[PDB]
């Protein structure tokens, strides 16, 4: 279900380029994520960004990892 | 007003 | 203007949305969804909103207020209010001071002892509200906001 | 993205995972499901962690979406921006100023120091193991000292707030976003000698302008900077290095007239804040101070505390934690040096006592009778604690009180069941004189609003009662002692010689030479706080006939004026006594007691009965001001004269200008109550004459050269 998926790691797309890697914590009904642990690249460059929370707009594509997804 | 802290 | 007071229904997301950006510009601190949704989806009936039914868009609150309560130390429990806004186009009517009168009043009828909450010194027009209520200042906080303000932490005791 | 780098980085910004799979489609269809208040989270997970989340296209909390020119974008550290001496002297004063907004200004870090790209560049050197290499000496080598000079003096203050002495992000910020430079940061020999270096090359330099002699003194201060933490490492006292940084800021403040400054631009920037691991929202850079008259004030306050090391006595110690702070807030820099060169590795005082024998000392000062107890180890600790909180904020200053009254009230009935009379009276000592300084702090932060005036205002005349009567048995139990030793040598004047008198004898230079001087010393001390604790007492009873009188005029009352719905002025009264409810000696009056008290004060009568009454308590302020002014004088006599006179002991050898100027204001606000007192009258009088008469409401008014304690309860029409 979305339960299984918390705490575990999923990749964000926005609409520009940066792209967000963290651990999903929550999720609400209108799909707003809250991911700890995240990791912001833009293009060549990455960085640190803590606990943050991406609104429903604000997400182009989530993708997980495969062998994650199956674990 | 609530504040926001890290 | 036709002021009506109403408690916030958590599914409607206009709602939620008008609240949020109204609190946002009001507000200098600033609050993600997961503030909002920490208050609002844990405790709905202690947020109330102010919609004008002779306004071009009735639905749209013009004023807000949302609140919380939790056991204080072990033995009483402390009502608090975290945000209150109420539209520039709107302020000076009493609309605030309703929105303050009927979430206390919520709140002292789900058996708060107290009533808590921290606001700027700078800001005249909140401290008149609540002091006029009853509050009085329990502690002064050295530059406790973003804008490095000092604080008023105001209490006002219910038993 | 037009950028090749960026184009190159996103193809394998996702190499790492090896397949990822598009589940937008998955979520979309089961958050539509789920109900709109239902929320998807680990159960123990609280969402309360959640309010310190960071949002994405939130412009207040998005450090991506933060604007930068073209110039702040790129800004090679390699490039040498023309003209090198102007530049180079403008970064370096620059980044001086952001050294001032961030620490006597309490600006943060990283838009104060870590906003210059040159530090960024050198501290990420140092995270490995100059930085940068421009081909010219001003950048490469004048610039590059001056950066790991200041990048030296910050971990420093590292060092510091470690230590836990004041809480950070309140009075220091220390975000250093995540930089750990370890030990790869060289010593304080090596920064020195780097920028003494660089000054020779300053005097063999060529260009004569005006920026190299600034850029001099840029080098020099951060040289004195440097030599701060001189003062924490080998406990230094010389005023030294703090005098030349004080010569070398009056030298530039005459400097920044003649000549203006820019450095390159995008040197300072929130570059940092957007392409650095942040997880704060984007801050905006402060306006920087226009002079470095900060570091003369810091250069003022770190002498200020190198002076307790002088100190020769307990009392003088108590009163340096009592005056140094007192008048308005120190550099924090200096309030984190005072404890820990107070309170010093070797767990000693000041290297001279043991925290056990420091503390009886003040026993011994204050009782004047001659003294490893569990107590004792426990009190130590009490009077270490309360020493610490001394150097707090002027908003910390007042909770760490609330924190104390308990433990010194618990610590005193201990004392009281073990019948340990000394120190049982000395923890009443310290437990009620704390009271009356948390009680009168709040009119200093505004905390009581004017109808709670009389509430505190007589509490504290309640309690400014209690310890003048217990001072004042103290100093007849001391003055009983000393008639005694007196008795000896009138005994021994009317003696012969004899197996008789030379026990006498013995027992009168032993008096003397062990307990003589002590009593005097004690007894002249109390003198001093029964004078301190009158004027106290005055001040109170001043303030409580001026709510009296404002209250028999109906202009003002001791429960909120404003209709409420939902509390009582019992309650709201409980509420603000609470920090001394569960005090047992003296204890808190009841809220029937508060009443009744003011009712006795209130004049019900009316005409020409009024006008009696009235006359008689504005006599009383009058007169109460006129001697409160003369015990004012007659401390100040004694502070100027010193504690060898025979009349006074105040112990403000250490603070003596501090001292002073505490009571100065202290009678600047006594003759504001006087002539206030009076204009209160010949108005409200006048008003009531008046048949339309002005709706007037009271504020407590701080006296711009006053004493804030004891604020002024002034009239002012409401108006709209
Ligand atoms: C404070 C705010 C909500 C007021 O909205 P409002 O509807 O105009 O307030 P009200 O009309 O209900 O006023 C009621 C009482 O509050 C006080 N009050 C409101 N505005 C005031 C002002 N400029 N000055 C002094 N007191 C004021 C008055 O005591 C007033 O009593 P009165 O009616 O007898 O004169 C609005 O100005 C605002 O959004 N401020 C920024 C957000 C904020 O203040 N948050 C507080 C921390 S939770
Ligand atoms: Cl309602
Ligand atoms: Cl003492
Ligand atoms: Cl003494
Ligand atoms: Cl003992
Ligand atoms: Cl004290
Ligand atoms: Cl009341």
């Amino acid at each position: 279900k979305l339960s299984d998926f918390i705490g575990n790691t999923l990749i964000v797309s926005l609409t520009e380029d940066r792209i967000l890697v963290g651990s999903l914590v929550a999720v609400d009904a209108q799909m707003n994520l809250l991911l700890d642990h995240v990791e912001e690249r833009m293009g060549s460059s990455s960085r640190m960004m803590g606990l943050v929370s991406v609104p429903r707009r604000s997400v182009k594509t989530i993708m997980i990892d495969k062998p994650v997804l199956q674990e | 007003m609530l504040r926001f802290v890290g | 203007m036709e002021i009506v007071y109403k408690p916030l229904d958590i599914r409607n997301e206009e709602q939620f949305a008008s609240i949020k950006k109204l609190i946002d510009a009001d507000l200098s601190e600033p609050y993600s969804i997961y503030v909002y949704r920490y208050f609002l989806n844990q405790w709905p009936e202690l947020t109330y909103i102010a919609v004008d039914n002779k306004s071009g868009t009735p639905n749209i609150p013009i004023g807000c207020i949302v609140c919380k309560m939790d056991p204080h130390r072990n033995v009483r429990l402390r009502g608090y209010i975290g945000m209150l806004a109420v539209e520039s186009t709107y302020r000076g009517h009493g609309i605030a001071k309703k929105l303050v009168e009927i979430a206390i009043d919520k709140m002292q009828r789900e058996h708060c002892d107290e009533i808590m909450l921290e606001t700027e010194v700078e800001n005249s027009a909140a401290l008149n509200l609540y002091e006029g209520m009853g509050f009085i200042r329990m502690k002064r906080m050295f530059r406790y906001y973003l804008n490095e303000g000092d604080a008023f932490k105001l209490i006002l005791p219910l038993t | 993205p037009m950028e090749v780098d960026s184009i190159l980085g996103s193809l394998s910004i996702t190499d790492d995972f090896d397949q990822l799979v598009d589940v937008t489609s998955l979520f979309d269809e089961l958050c539509s499901k789920l109900k709109p208040e239902a929320i998807v989270k680990d159960p123990r997970f609280d969402l309360f962690e959640g309010t310190h989340s960071l949002e994405v296209n939130n412009s207040k909390l998005d450090s991506s979406l933060i604007e930068l020119t073209a110039e702040e974008i790129e800004f090679d550290v390699n490039v040498a921006y023309d003209p090198p001496l102007a530049s180079v002297a403008a970064i370096a004063d620059r980044l001086l100023r952001c050294v001032i907004s961030w620490l006597n200004d309490y600006q943060t870090l990283p838009t104060t120091v870590l906003s210059c790209r040159y530090t960024e560049s050198l501290l990420s050197s140092l995270v490995k193991g100059s930085s940068w290499c421009t081909g010219n000496i001003l950048y490469d080598k004048v610039l590059g000292s001056c950066i790991l000079g200041v990048c030296y003096l910050t971990k420093f203050v590292q060092k510091l707030l470690s230590a836990g002495i004041v809480f950070e992000e309140e009075d220091l910020n220390f975000n250093n976003m995540g930089f750990n430079t370890f030990d790869n940061l060289p010593g304080q020999d090596v920064v020195i000698n780097s920028l003494t270096e660089s000054l020779q090359i300053l005097e063999a330099y060529s260009d004569d302008s005006l920026h190299l002699t600034m850029l001099k003194h840029i080098l020099k201060i951060i040289i004195c900077l440097v030599h701060l933490e001189d003062h924490l490492t080998d406990y230094s006292t010389k005023t030294s290095h703090l005098d030349e940084l004080i010569e070398n800021a009056n030298s530039v403040n005459g400097i920044f007239p003649q000549l203006q400054l820019s450095p390159p631009k995008g040197a300072f920037s929130t570059y940092i804040q957007k392409h650095r691991s942040n997880q704060f929202p984007p801050r905006k850079i402060t306006k920087l101070p226009t002079d470095y008259s900060g570091f003369i004030t810091l250069a003022n306050d770190v002498k200020t505390i190198l002076l307790v090391d002088k100190a020769e006595s307990a009392l003088e110690t108590y009163q340096f934690a009592k005056f140094f702070n007192k008048l308005e807030q120190r550099h924090v820099i200096a309030r984190i040096l005072f404890p820990l060169f107070f309170i010093r590795d070797d767990r000693t005082v000041l290297g001279k006592f043991s925290y056990t024998q420091f503390y009886l000392l003040h026993v011994k000062e204050f009782s004047a009778q001659t003294p490893g107890n569990e107590l004792i180890q426990e009190s130590s600790n009490m009077l270490l604690e309360w020493y610490q909180n001394c150097s707090q904020n002027t908003c910390r200053y007042r909770q760490g009180f609330n924190r104390q009254l308990i433990l010194w009230d618990s610590l005193q009935a201990q004392f009281e069941s073990v019948n340990s009379q000394v120190y049982c009276s000395w923890t009443y000592f310290m437990k009620l004189s704390s009271m009356i300084e948390f009680s009168l702090k709040g009119f200093d932060l505004d905390i009581y609003k004017p109808f709670e005036a009389y509430s505190m205002f007589w509490y504290v005349y309640y309690l400014s009662h209690h310890l003048e009567t217990f001072l004042k048995d103290s100093q007849n139990d001391i003055e009983s002692n000393i008639n005694a030793i007196h008795s000896m040598n009138k005994k021994l004047k009317k003696l012969k010689a004899g197996e008789k008198k030379d026990q006498l004898r013995l027992k009168y230079r032993f008096a003397m030479d062990n307990e003589m001087e002590q009593l005097q010393a004690t007894k002249q001390f109390l003198n001093y706080l029964l004078k301190e604790i009158n004027i106290t007492k005055s001040l109170c009873l001043i303030e409580v006939f001026q709510f009296a009188i404002l209250k028999s005029f109906g202009l003002i009352d001791n429960k909120n004026s404003t209709p409420s719905k939902f509390s009582n002025e019992r309650l709201i009264h409980n509420l603000r006594f609470k920090p001394f409810n569960s005090i047992g000696v003296p204890e808190l009056p009841e809220y029937e007691v508060f009443q009744q008290t003011l009712k006795d004060f209130v004049i019900e009568e009316k005409g020409a009965a009024f006008d009696i009454k009235l006359e008689r308590a504005t006599n009383f302020i009058e007169t109460e001001v006129r001697n409160v002014v003369s015990s004012i004088d007659e401390i100040m006599q004694g502070i100027k004269g010193g504690d060898n006179n025979g009349v006074l002991v105040t112990g403000t050898r250490l603070v003596q200008e501090l001292s002073l100027e505490y009571y100065c204001k202290l009678k600047h606000t006594s003759k504001a109550l006087s002539v206030n007192s009076k204009v209160i009258v010949n108005t409200l009088k006048k008003n009531i004459k008046n048949k339309d008469s002005h709706e007037y409401k009271v504020e407590l008014v701080h006296t711009t050269e006053g004493w804030n304690y004891f604020p002024i309860q002034t009239l002012r029409i409401k108006q709209d």
